[PDB]
């Protein structure tokens, strides 16, 4: 017909795209990195246990403070901790019980969920009255919610697993752009430091860079064998680590369009729950499904120490603003923060 | 980037053998539980077979069950489906399919258009 | 630190208010039991209870009944939520589009070897078994057509029919059941069960049904827990 | 139950003999002068001659001896025979063991050795068992259970009762093994001035043994009340379960304590009197053996019944898993054949023999076969423990 | 409750055993 | 039918072909100068003595 052509040429501007993709490469960071000593053993330990949730943990967050963490559980419970003292400051009753993401505003005065209900809740937290009430309920979704997101206290960006992306305002209460692009659902999305631009992979192989500013798509990197589990810039914002059901993490650089590296090991071989750059970039933890996260580092690709404790698979894995701490839930109800 | 492309197939006759192969290129081939599935015209896809990691365990679909073979070359990472003692009711579109995780023993290929990892097909019929 | 002695101390009220709500509120989480439901599509599985949640409650025992109707087909993902439900109700449709059987058959094979919805036990319902006690005495989409094991099918010799029950419409309806148990029973059976069952034209015995299976799930994990069985 | 009659029957013997040997008159012919070396008093004899007196009545055993005497001659010189060093010869031979009683008492002995040895063995190897459980299911990630919380409080009560079973045998031993140098060292030995220890000791003795049989009707209990419900349960009922296992003895054991002190107050609480007077301290045991074994035949009916339901792939197969597990609960409903009708009432000689050694043998043995199979065999806690010990490997 | 009764009946044979001792130092001393 | 689809997926694809793709060894030299660059504010690396730490 007249769309055979569209593959034929869209096949070959694919080809051309490998192509110069393929002339860009010509070093690797494995002998770049050699000259610079390797990160050595890294033995955290446990500073504390947060056990107060029923049901298994499957999303958290940190604030921006680095001192308060809000985490959702499949009780219909979202708690906000606190971590020095390991106080309870909120727990939120929930209308579905099937969280699957939260987030922490980072003015600290809002909290958001969401999960198989299709719908973004947003809750107030510095309500006058002085009780945590429900303020906003987007539901413009199809599928379920996988990761939300905050900008502002005004505007927060929402994957969802019907494919599509948005940015809803909450003064209003709608979609204001929709990132369309996706073929399988979006698993996770990470914001860029200036939030500007954020990524978001999907259960296609795939990781697509969007501008929130204008609302297209810019980049797509692909390279993993199955679909992406999480990801999130590194702190700089010119690249970001994704990792995949394949027991593989993977580096790639926007202003490249290319994957860096690749943190593969043949004992691993069960896929990534979740990951996180380092305060300094380093280091970047990775939860895994055989109960504990390992530790990796960005340049040597080696096992810098592994972080057991968990009895379920870790679904959760927050690193502080300032870095001090490193927060890691799982299938088990249990937060450890790791120092 | 995962791609799996399908070569052979086309038209025949009732009672033909054709020997359809599945290339994959971005994926260890011989970690993946790889099934064929067929959309007829005008109805949703169905599963049509499978074959393990190794190749030893084997499931047929009872309509085409001891006329198809089905079989997997890590080595040249291909699948190779034998066709075999054609039927008319067998002309409909063949997409090679692969699990979507690795070392796992379920998957959930036989959706809608919305399925990553499954090859573009290939219309074969089969009539006078 | 004047300030910090009688503001920590504050704070650790709330701490302990809210632990009392947790602590009431998980009773009611623990004895409530949970209920996924799902089918492969015209099944009627609105016919069970009677579009996210249906709370009913028999013998002063309650049960949340999650459907998941609002969703699209790819499960993979949004699946592995449904892991500590205490069972997960399969409505199968024994009735264009295809082969529905081998369809139900692969999803509750995928679901049965998920690696996450493994301690999970499985309910199954054969529904609209009245509905081919017709298509077996006609002959349009015949059994042995779609599955050629079935032209040498032999009726179970404990398999007890229904009262004035054509054995054709018995004998397709067992070998269905089997085709379902030996999915099930083909992976390792110590740690979850397959249900089976027949869909009636009453509700009132489809809810006993599944009160009876939760009761038998949670014996079953209270004995493997002191190791008995 | 005996020294303290001897011991009043000899001091009664010995003043009624000041008493009436002091109004004996000097005769004057050629007689041995008054002699009496603590065993018995008789009438001056001439000397040359000899006496036959009739043997001590503050024997225990004198009520089978009225008809025997004892000879005791002094010689020309009006004094006695002299043995090694001046030792006297009484001929009471006639008054004392008789030919049959040595022996039987020495197998008697035999037995009582054997058994203690056996049973000692026995909880020095439940005791060794029970500290490694307790250690695991307190030092772990598996004590925050509600079933864990029970077995260890089961684990506690069997060491508190082995611990004290062997105290107070150590005891007893220790109280009847110093020598008696004299009639004041005997006074003591008899006196309530060593008694406050060993009353002290039965009494924990007993409050172990009866705690032990409430945790198992307890444990019994739990698991019959954890089956019956559909759902699981809202509340664990924990302040219940302490209650009726450390706490219920407690009214059955004080009542018992407090009568023996009133009533029947033997130089040690060990030994049981009032055969009728007994059942306030056995009637625990015999509550806690029924209600825990009607639940285990309702428990392997259930067991039965989830058996042959599903599962028929291996035929014939259910005997044997019917079997291993029909075993692994006996740790409570055991020692019913010889519980249910024969008592220590109506129950002696080799019946009773073989009763004792019985249930001692399964009581001694059950801490550490209940320890095994649910702190070392559990899969849970290996599979926990070599998780465990693979983690700590690395380091 | 097998225990209460075996040490009672071995209190009672310790209790005999040491009659005779006490019959026996007795004898001599 | 999927005419539309395919010209918007060609229309999209058109993008990410154009930019300024720089070379792979300075894409990881300054990266590399990065991670190092704040190496001393990185807590994790360099543990940090317990009284600066909140939390032990
Ligand atoms: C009544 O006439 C007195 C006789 C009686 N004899 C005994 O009690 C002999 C047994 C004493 C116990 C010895 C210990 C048992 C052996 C095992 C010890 C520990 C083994 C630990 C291995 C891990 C009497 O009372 O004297």
């Amino acid at each position: 017909s007249e769309l055979d052509q569209l593959r034929q040429e869209a096949e070959q501007l694919k080809n051309q795209i490998r192509d110069a993709r393929k002339a860009c490469a010509d070093a690797t960071l494995s002998q770049i990195t050699n000259n610079i000593d390797p990160v050595g053993r890294i033995q955290m330990r446990t500073r504390r246990t947060l056990r107060g949730h029923l049901a298994k943990i499957y999303a958290m967050h940190w604030g921006t403070d680095s001192r308060l963490l809000v985490s959702a559980s499949q009780d219909g419970k979202l708690i906000i901790w606190d971590s020095y003292t390991t106080n309870k400051v909120h727990a939120i009753p929930l209308r579905s019980s099937w969280v699957m993401t939260c987030a922490y505003a980072p003015s600290g005065n809002y909290v958001a969920c969401g999960g198989l209900d299709n719908i973004c809740s947003i809750y107030n937290l510095k309500t006058r009255e002085g009780n945590v009430r429900v303020s906003r309920e987007l539901a413009g979704h199809t599928g379920y919610l996988s990761c939300c997101r905050f900008l502002d206290d005004n505007q927060i960006v929402t994957s969802s697993g019907d494919t599509t992306c948005a940015l809803w305002d909450i003064e209003t209460g709608q979609q204001t752009t929709t990132f369309t692009g996706h073929t399988g659902d979006v698993m996770s999305l990470s914001l860029a430091p200036d939030t500007r631009l954020f990524v978001s992979g999907a259960c296609d192989a795939s990781a697509k860079l969007w501008d929130v500013r204008e609302g297209m798509c810019r980049q797509t990197f692909t390279g993993h064998e199955s679909d992406i589990n999480a990801i999130c810039f590194f702190p700089n914002g010119n690249a970001f680590a994704t990792g995949s059901d394949d027991a593989t993490c993977r580096l790639f650089d926007l202003r490249a369009d290319q994957e860096l590296m690749t943190y593969s090991h043949d004992n691993i071989i069960c896929g990534i729950t979740s990951v996180s750059f380092s305060k300094s970039g380093r280091l970047l933890l990775a939860g895994y499904d055989d109960f504990n996260c390992n530790v990796w580092d960005a340049l040597k690709a080696d096992r810098a120490g592994v972080l057991a404790g968990h009895d379920n698979r870790v679904s959760c894995l927050g690193v502080t603003d300032d870095g001090m701490a490193v927060a890691t839930g799982s299938w088990d109800s249990f937060l450890k923060i790791w120092n | 980037q995962v791609q799996l492309q399908e070569s052979g197939g086309g038209l025949v006759q009732p009672g033909g053998s054709l020997r359809l192969s599945c290339a994959a290129s971005g994926f260890t081939f011989s970690n993946y539980k790889m099934n064929w599935v067929r959309q007829a015209p005008g109805k949703g896809l169905e599963w049509v077979s499978d074959i393990s990691q190794s190749g030893a365990s084997i499931s047929y679909t009872g309509s085409v069950k001891g006329r198809f073979t089905i079989s997997r070359d890590n080595a040249k990472n291909t699948l190779y489906l034998q066709m075999n003692s054609l039927k008319p009711e067998d002309t409909a579109v063949y997409y090679c399919a692969r699990c979507p995780a690795p070392f796992t023993r379920d998957c959930f290929d036989v959706t809608s258009t919305t399925y990553a990892y499954r090859g573009q097909g290939t219309q074969v019929t089969v009539s006078s | 630190t004047e300030d910090q002695r009688n503001e920590e101390k504050a704070q650790r009220e709330a701490n302990k208010k809210i632990e009392k709500q947790l602590q009431k509120d998980k009773q009611v989480y623990r004895a409530t039991h949970r209920l996924l439901l799902l089918g492969a599509g015209e099944s009627g599985k609105n016919t069970i209870v009677k579009i996210f949640e249906t709370k009913f409650q028999v013998d002063k025992v309650n049960f949340h009944m999650f459907d998941v109707g609002a969703q699209r087909d790819e499960r993979r993902k949004w699946i592995q939520c449904f892991n500590d439900v205490t069972a997960i109700i399969f409505v199968v449709a024994s009735s264009n589009q295809t082969n529905r059987l081998q369809a139900a058959l692969k999803l509750f094979d995928s679901i049965w070897n998920n690696k996450w919805l493994r301690d999970t036990s499985v309910i199954l319902f054969l529904n609209k078994q009245d509905l081919l006690a017709e298509k077996v005495l006609a002959g349009k989409s015949k059994i042995e057509d779609y599955f050629p094991e079935f032209a040498r099918y032999t009726t179970p010799e404990d398999a007890t029919p229904e009262p004035g029950e054509d054995p054709r419409v018995t004998r397709a309806k067992y070998f269905i059941r089997d085709e379902f148990l030996r999915i099930s029973t083909a992976s390792g059976d110590g740690r979850h069960y397959c249900y089976p069952h027949f869909t009636c034209a009453v509700d009132t015995e489809n809810i006993r049904r599944v009160f009876n299976d939760c009761r038998d799930i949670i014996q079953r994990m209270h004995l493997r827990q002191y190791e008995l069985l | 139950q005996v020294m303290d009659f001897l011991f009043e029957k000899w001091k009664l013997y010995g003043d009624q003999c000041h008493h009436n040997l002091s109004l004996l008159p000097p005769p004057t012919e050629l007689v041995c002068n008054r002699t009496f070396d603590k065993y018995s008093c008789w009438p001056d004899t001439p000397a040359n001659t000899t006496a036959n007196i009739s043997c001590p009545w503050y024997l225990p055993w004198h009520h089978k001896v009225q008809h025997r005497f004892v000879f005791k001659r002094c010689g020309p010189d009006g004094q006695w025979v002299r043995g090694p060093r001046g030792q006297p010869w009484r001929d009471a031979s006639q008054c004392q063991m008789d030919g049959e009683e040595i022996e039987v008492q020495k197998e008697v002995a035999k037995m009582y050795s054997s058994f203690q040895v056996m049973y000692t063995v026995g909880y020095s190897l439940s005791l060794g068992a029970l500290l490694l459980a307790l250690a695991i299911l307190g030092g772990l990630s598996k004590l925050h259970c509600t079933r864990n919380a029970i077995h260890a409080n089961l684990f506690a009560s069997f060491v508190l009762k082995a611990s004290s079973v062997l105290v107070i045998d150590g005891l007893l031993r220790t109280r009847y093994s110093q020598k008696i140098g004299d009639d004041l060292s005997v006074s003591t030995w008899l006196s309530d001035g060593a008694v406050a220890g060993c009353r002290v000791a039965a009494v924990f003795m007993q409050y172990g043994i009866v705690a032990n049989y409430c945790w198992l009707l307890v444990e019994g209990l739990y698991l019959h009340n954890l089956l019956g419900l559909a759902t699981l349960p809202e509340r664990s009922f924990f302040s219940l379960y302490l209650g009726i296992g450390w706490g219920a003895p407690m009214l059955f054991v004080v009542p018992w304590a407090v009568v023996k002190c009133l009533f029947e107050n033997v130089q040690c609480w060990t030994s049981n009197d009032n055969m009728g007077f007994w059942w306030i301290l056995r009637f625990p045991v015999f509550l806690a053996i029924l209600i825990n074994f009607f639940i285990f035949v309702r428990i392997v009916q259930l067991l039965v019944a989830k058996l042959r339901a599903r599962q028929m792939h291996h035929t014939d197969y259910k005997f044997r898993l019917a079997k291993s597990t029909l075993t692994l609960i006996p740790l409570l409903g055991v020692h019913e054949v010889v519980f249910a009708f024969v008592t220590d009432e109506h129950a002696q000689g080799t019946l009773r023999s073989a009763k004792l050694f019985f249930d001692l043998f399964l009581s001694s043995f059950q801490g550490l076969l209940v320890a095994v199979l649910y702190c070392f065999l559990n899969k849970e806690v290996q599979s926990e423990l070599r998780r465990r010990w693979h983690r700590w490997r690395l380091g | 409750h097998s225990q209460g009764t075996f040490t009672s009946d071995k209190s009672e044979y310790l209790d005999s055993e040491r009659a005779r001792d006490f019959v026996a130092w007795l004898e001599a001393g | 039918a999927s005419i539309a689809q395919a010209r918007k997926l060609v229309e999209q694809l058109k993008m990410e072909a154009n930019i300024d793709r720089i070379k792979v060894s300075k894409a990881a030299a300054d990266l590399m100068a990065y991670c190092e660059a704040h190496a001393k504010e990185d807590p994790l690396l360099t543990p940090v003595p317990a009284s600066e730490n909140p939390f032990r």
